[PDB]
């Protein structure tokens, strides 16, 4: 998935990965898997000052 | 399973999808084994004609 | 109509499967005629009688 | 064997052409690979 545009992120892109495609390539018959390979993960970061 | 109907599906899948993708967003096959598939059988294929 | 980016839209019903079905029985109504002709031929000896 | 079936040659070439479309059909719906399974 590359975007010529500069536009969306690599978190974003992955994430239309993982909850998209994942799902639409996967209701093929007889596909037994659909893995995502790089891009990030957005996570929820909750750094304490000690 | 039969690996060049589930190619021959999963592309026409990706190109009915194009239009759902957002805009700037591209994707470039990496690896299709569909294409050795193709040139094996055409290769033994003239090979018993000729 | 144009579509939300994340969602797709599909066809199904009873029409998928009577494609098939009628489709296979138009394989098997000749093939039958077939296997009963030689079975006529080879009861009378002669194309005539079948 | 091979007399047996001069006689009888109008069902022998019947039988033949019946085969040729059977396997021209099986021939032209069948899957294709490159490799069988090893793994």
């Amino acid at each position: 998935l590359v975007d010529r545009s500069g536009k969306h992120d690599l978190a974003d892109l992955r994430s239309l990965q993982d909850w998209f495609l994942k799902y639409e390539l996967k209701t093929i018959p007889d596909v037994a898997e659909v893995a995502s390979v790089g891009g990030v993960v957005k996570e929820y970061q909750v750094v304490i000052d000690p | 399973k039969n690996a060049r109907e589930v190619i021959a599906a999963v592309k026409d899948k990706l190109e009915t999808l194009k239009s759902s993708l957002p805009e700037g967003v591209e994707i470039v096959t990496t690896y299709d084994r569909s294409q050795l598939i193709d040139r094996a059988i055409d290769n033994l294929s003239g090979k018993l004609l000729e | 109509v144009q579509l939300k980016p994340g969602t797709s839209v599909a066809f199904s019903g009873q029409f998928e499967l009577l494609e098939r079905a009628n489709h296979k029985l138009k394989l098997m109504v000749p093939m039958t005629l077939m296997i009963i002709f030689v079975l006529l031929y080879l009861a009378f000896r002669r194309v005539g009688e079948a | 064997i091979i007399r047996r079936s001069v006689a009888n040659r109008f069902l022998v070439l019947m039988g033949a052409l019946f085969l040729s479309i059977w396997g021209t059909w099986t021939i032209i719906n069948t899957p294709v690979d490159a490799l069988p399974d090893l793994s």
